[PDB]
């Protein structure tokens, strides 16, 4: 987790982001050391959309 | 001689042993067909060619 720590701040961005898409955990907080961005609304996910029903 | 004197193939098998006999022990017991046995480790390179791949380029690793 350091070691991640370390290439966030060296930024090996693309290291990171190829172990991450492989199942890597990475703690996207650490991204941000000084402040923090603000959450905004985008889309959410898009649940499929099956069809259930009993009978009376 | 084994860590520098042969070449690494594909099946791979590693044994810590701070004695003769503990050695003895446990290759026998892999000889033996034992499936887990203490600091032992059994494994493939052929099943894990991907990662392998993409990870020892860096000096980091």
């Amino acid at each position: 987790e350091e070691t991640i720590a370390r290439w966030m701040e060296r930024g090996k961005y693309s290291k990171l982001l190829d172990l991450w898409v492989k199942g890597l955990s990475i703690d996207w907080n650490k991204l941000y050391q000084e402040e923090q961005p603000g959450r905004i609304s985008l889309p959410t996910y898009p649940f499929a959309k099956e069809s259930y029903w009993t009978h009376a | 001689t084994l860590q520098v004197g042969r070449v690494a193939m594909e099946e791979r098998i590693a044994v810590i042993a701070g004695t003769m006999k503990e050695l003895q022990q446990k290759l026998t017991a892999y000889v033996k067909g034992q499936e887990h046995i203490a600091d032992l480790y059994r494994g493939q390179v052929n099943r894990n060619q991907e990662m392998l791949d993409i990870l020892t380029s860096d000096d980091e690793l």
